[PDB]
RNA sequence: GAGGGACAAGUGGCGUUCAGCCACCCGAGAUUGAGCAAUAACAGGUCUGUGAUGCCCUUAGAUGUCCGGGGCUGCACGCGCGCUACACUGACUGGCUCAGCGUGUGCCUACCCUACGCCGGCAGGCGCGGGUAACCCGUUGAACCCCAUUCGUGAUGGGGAUCGGGGAUUGCAAUUAUUCCCCAUGAACGAGGAAUUCCCAGUAAGUGCGGGUCAUAAGCUUGCGUUGAUUAAGUCCCUGCCCU
């Protein structure tokens, strides 16, 4: 009936911590990874929504970290990812942790270059889809 | 300190600031039937039993 | 064989119901019901005014659509003969064999 | 920027107190000895007053639903009515 | 004795029907759905795993009450009150493709004939099936 | 409630000096006595007038 | 014999064909216990659980509703119930005994023969609704 | 033919100890009713609201604060549940405490204003006993919701532990606490 | 469609002969909600609704009119009407079950209502049919609500603001506004001080739908429906009004 397994709190990805809930909801505690993402990758790796993360086996972590890094080896089509075919690379992947920031740091960097009203608006202290900023954007 | 009981016989008229209290000379169910004037907020007919903390009161009309 | 009349007010309405159903009597056709539609209502909501001075005080105007259908089976001759009727303006006649 | 509020009202219940994920060994035999001792087996009382969560709760009742020692009087949406014969 | 649907409630119905289906093996469910489906328009999965058995009793329970429902139409018989946020909720309608899926799977199963004016009505093998099922329900809840 | 029109007792009092052999104390009666004897037209106003002539009816038949 | 009694419910109409036979309630083809919420099981049968039970063994009832609310529906049943008894008890039964089951159901509930005059008033041309008005601004 | 009962009731030898609360409380044989959920039309005559049942008026004013105002099948959901906790809290009937806490929850007296266009002395005054039975039921009602607000416990069992608080004299419950709050400032204003 | 039914009529009491008031019953109701709404004024708004208009101004490089961009959406700020939350009476998922106003085409001049089947996960596209309308959308299988699972008092799965990438639709053109859908980012917000707005029975409030602009287009407004409170039915104390 499983009485107590000795595990507490994971560490996925050198800045994320993992909670204690559930598993899908500690999996939402990365960054990329939110609402749908987490039950999506779950129902790949096949795991029981009763059970905790502290009683799921580290082999089973490293199946969901292998899912993280490539998931178009088995399944979950193009349009589900988070990065489209926008990279400059024209890759389909998901972003990471660490890596949804740098991404970010290389849009800013870009758009910068483009010196279009999107980034300078990013980069001054307005809103890109802010329409009305009377109300919007004080103190 | 007793608290005693008393049914409405009258109503004789709404009093207050905001109109909300009402003169209601009683009776007294316990004794014989002498009168005292009690001030009664709320609605109020005629028989409803009361509940008195203080029979020592009277109050005065206008 | 179907004939709608269709009336601008419901005392035009009655007297052109009146008057048919007086003239389908006395001939020998089985005269159906002069069969009552619901009333349509073109509801108009209006600002009263030009400009914005004042409470939100709105208009409310109404029509009221009033309908009747008969059916008659007749010949083509008989319907025509019928058609001819003295008949007040408010009210439209439709036939459709 | 700035942090202002019109109210002043801090102080709760017990700074963000922990609760426990998983029943622990010596605190679910104290579950299986006391249990017959509570009148109104209700998931509420056993997880506030036995420092449990509402879904260990949920889950150690059913348990002993289904191991058959507390009678179930009527099961609802969120109110679960538990009795213990005598 | 006759055990007719309505004389039982629902709640026992579908509940034992996903599983007779499940019994019967009668499902097509092609590779989305075998990947994931989301609902009407929201943020999350369904939890009980015999979903598309429940969305076939459900629909199955449609077409013996109106006979002449299509895509459409039970797609406005499942409906969806979808909340926006800070724009307020309005009502939304579900997936077409649930709604084509499970027309097919039992026209390919043999339960769903097609009307000439409009969509699905019942068949005789289905009335049998679901009228057996009914009364194996009945008498599990009179026993 | 009966605070009547001035013009409502006015035609109530025409109706009870003109024509009282023809009323009686009952109000169906002398409602369809007023509106064999008078033209009123709103039905309203009919049961009004006709319940101030009832009462002009008790009123008479005491004093 | 077929007395159908209809509705008079605020947005809710039920037609009741009696018949005697051997004891049924048809509510649109579903029987007498099944009530649509699970919370009115003693409201709806108020007319049954009170009445006797001959009453319901020799009285069969259809009743077909077209309401617009559930509360609707459900009183509109039990007027429904409540009259074409009554209407029944006028066609076929006598007098003696109307006039003692109907003294009875008026000294039970009002709401057995008596519909209520209630509907929705229209909502006004200044507020939201049919009383209220909107905030106003002052300085 | 059987008696009027609510679940599997019996809704008989309910004795109301005192008087100044009789013929309001629709206990006895000649009101009793299956359900709460009844044709609440009381609202026309002033003096027609009292013969409304007290569990009627504790759903009613169960039924609060715009995100549950409304939903009467839920607080008659709420109240059966109550009911149900009271009576399994080693019997003593929920219909009777609830008579008892309707005579022991709360006023006896309140002090108000008086005329004269002078000093507010804030008088204590006589309170009507309908007035007691409605901020009793209002007391009630609100010492359950701020009981059962942010926490484990329900509505339900929030209810049942104030009706039961407030039957039994034990000074725990918030419809004593106000009694408290409105009596001590009563014999401060006598 | 016509007619009826309700008028304080019948009883008791209080009132002056009166005028009238309170409770009962028969009744569906002992009267609902709107429209119109007097004399005389505001030195209230509209010349930016009118080929409705007086005076002045411009009339040839035009203060007339077209075409191409920007703008009214621009923010160190304060204010008003509103929508959503601050969760467990709840959030999520699945099942069940109910409507009423009212709208819809080839127009006194450019345009919809969409049913059925197929494809796509989605918004959507394609083939075909009905409706100038109680015919078809449509028996508007509406939301809350009725049951079961998950969550467990943690700024949490409540809240979805902000931001990045992509996919469809109207429009000739959406980027410094369409709109919708998918993923992800997940702040403040712990029931709000001084002050203040609305409301007495199908009432406020919760919740959804139809019309107006509409092409895409409602968080506004007008109407309609579902559930449906607590408590007064009194007063002139704050404010304001009517008559001496
Ligand atoms: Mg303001
Ligand atoms: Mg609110
Ligand atoms: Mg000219
Ligand atoms: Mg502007
Ligand atoms: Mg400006
Ligand atoms: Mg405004
Ligand atoms: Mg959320
Ligand atoms: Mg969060
Ligand atoms: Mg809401
Ligand atoms: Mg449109
Ligand atoms: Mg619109
Ligand atoms: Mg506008």
């Amino acid at each position: 009936v499983i009485p107590e397994k000795f595990q507490h709190i994971l560490r996925v990805l050198n800045t994320n911590i993992d909670g204690r809930r559930k598993i899908a909801f500690a999996i939402t505690a990365i960054k990329g990874v939110g609402r749908r993402y987490a039950h999506v990758v779950l129902r790949k790796a096949d795991i029981d929504l009763t059970k905790r993360a502290g009683e799921l086996t580290e082999d089973e972590v490293e199946r969901v970290i292998t899912i993280m890094q490539n998931p178009r080896q088995y399944k979950i089509p193009d349009w589900f990812l988070n990065r489209q075919k926008d990279v400059k690379d024209g890759k389909y992947s998901q972003v990471l942790a660490n890596g949804l920031d740098n991404k970010l740091r290389e849009d800013l960097e870009r758009l910068k270059k483009i010196r279009a009203h999107r980034g300078l608006r990013h980069f001054w202290g307005l809103r890109v889809r802010g329409q009305h900023t009377k109300t919007t954007g004080r103190r | 300190q007793p608290i005693k009981l008393a049914r409405v016989t009258k109503v004789l008229g709404r009093t207050g600031s905001q109109g909300q209290c009402t003169q209601v000379r009683v009776e007294f169910m316990d004794d014989t039937s002498r009168s005292i004037i009690r001030n009664v907020k709320g609605p109020v007919r005629e028989g409803d039993v009361l509940t008195l903390l203080e029979s020592e009161r009277e109050a005065r009309r206008l | 064989i179907r004939i709608t009349l269709t009336s601008r007010n419901v005392k035009s309405l009655e007297k052109v119901c009146a008057d048919l159903i007086r003239g389908a009597k006395e001939k020998n056709l089985k005269v159906k019901g002069p069969v009552r539609m619901p009333t349509k209502t073109l509801r108009i909501t209006t600002r009263k005014t030009p400009c914005g001075e004042g409470s939100k005080t709105w208009d409310r105007f109404q029509m009221r659509i009033h309908k009747r259908l008969i059916d008659l089976h007749s010949p083509s001759e008989i319907v025509k003969q019928i058609t001819s009727i003295s008949i007040e303006p408010g009210v439209e006649v439709e036939v459709t064999i | 920027g700035k942090a202002k509020k019109k109210k002043w009202s801090k102080g709760k219940v017990r700074d963000k107190l922990n609760n426990l994920v998983l029943f622990d060994k010596a605190t679910y035999d104290k579950l299986c000895k006391e249990v017959p001792n509570y009148k109104l087996i209700t998931p509420a009382v056993v997880s506030e007053r036995l420092k449990i969560r509402g879904s260990l709760a949920r889950a150690a009742l059913q348990e002993l639903l289904s191991k058959g020692l507390i009678k179930l009087v009527s099961k609802h949406r969120a109110q679960v009515i538990y009795t213990r014969n005598t | 004795p006759g055990v007719t649907v309505k004389d039982v409630n629902q709640q026992e119905f579908v509940r034992a029907l996903a599983a007779f289906l499940k019994k019967s093996g009668k499902l097509k469910v092609p590779e989305w759905v075998d990947t994931v489906k989301l609902a009407k328009h929201k943020e999350l999965a369904p939890y009980d795993e015999n979903w598309f058995y429940t969305r076939a009793a459900s629909t199955a329970r449609h077409l013996y009450l109106r006979g002449g429902a299509g895509v459409g139409s039970m797609t406005k018989i499942y409906g969806g009150r979808q909340r926006n946020g800070v724009m307020p909720s309005h009502f939304s309608r579900g997936s077409k493709s649930v709604a084509r899926r499970v027309l097919q799977a039992l026209e390919g199963l043999k339960m769903v004939e097609k009307d000439q004016d409009g969509g699905r009505k019942l068949t005789p093998q289905g009335q049998r099936d679901l009228d057996r099922i009914a009364g194996q329900v009945a008498a599990a809840n009179k026993k | 409630g009966r605070v009547r029109t001035k013009t409502v007792k006015k035609a109530a009092r025409v109706i009870i000096e003109k024509y009282y052999t023809r009323l009686g104390n009952d109000f169906h009666t002398n409602k369809r006595v007023c509106e064999e004897i008078a033209i009123i037209p709103s039905k309203k106003l009919r049961n009004k007038i006709a319940g101030y002539v009832t009462h002009l009816m008790k009123r008479i038949q005491r004093g | 014999q077929s007395v159908q009694v209809f509705g008079r419910k605020k947005t809710a109409t039920a037609v009741a064909h009696c018949k005697r036979g051997n004891g049924l309630i048809k509510v649109n083809g579903r029987p007498l216990e099944m009530i649509e919420p699970r919370t009115l099981q003693y409201k709806l049968l108020e007319p049954v659980l009170l009445l006797g039970k001959e009453r319901f063994a020799g009285v069969d009832i259809r009743v077909r509703v077209k309401g617009g609310g559930h509360v609707a529906q459900i009183y509109a049943i039990r007027q429904s119930i409540s009259k074409a008894l009554v209407a029944y008890y006028q066609k076929y039964v006598d007098e003696a005994s109307k006039k003692e089951i109907k003294d009875i159901l008026i000294q039970y509930d009002r709401t057995l023969l008596v519909a209520d005059p209630r509907r929705c008033e229209s909502k006004k041309f200044g507020g939201p609704g049919a009383r209220a008005r909107y905030q106003k601004s002052y300085r | 033919p059987d008696i009027k009962l609510f679940g599997k009731w019996s809704t008989d030898d309910v004795q109301i100890n005192d008087i100044s609360l009789q013929d309001y409380i629709a206990v006895k044989e000649k009101y009793a009713k299956y359900l709460p959920h009844s044709a609440g039309r009381y609202a026309a005559k002033r003096f027609r609201k009292a013969q409304c049942p007290i569990v009627e008026r504790l759903t009613n004013s169960m039924m609060m604060h715009g995100r549950n105002n409304g939903k009467k099948l839920m607080t008659v959901r709420i109240v059966k549940h109550a009911f149900e906790i009271i009576h399994l809290l080693t019997g003593e009937n929920p219909l009777q405490v609830l008579v008892n806490a309707i005579i022991n929850s709360g006023p006896r007296e309140d002090s108000t204003r008086i005329g004269r266009a002078g000093t507010v002395r804030r008088q204590a005054v006589d309170v009507s006993p309908l007035r007691r039975v409605n901020q009793a039921i209002w007391l009630l009602c609100t010492g359950a919701r701020e009981a059962a607000f942010r926490n484990i416990k329900t509505i339900a069992e929030c209810l049942a532990d104030e009706l039961i608080n407030a039957a039994k004299g034990s000074s725990n419950s918030y419809a004593i606490k106000k009694k408290d709050e409105l009596e001590r400032v009563a014999k401060s204003n006598r």
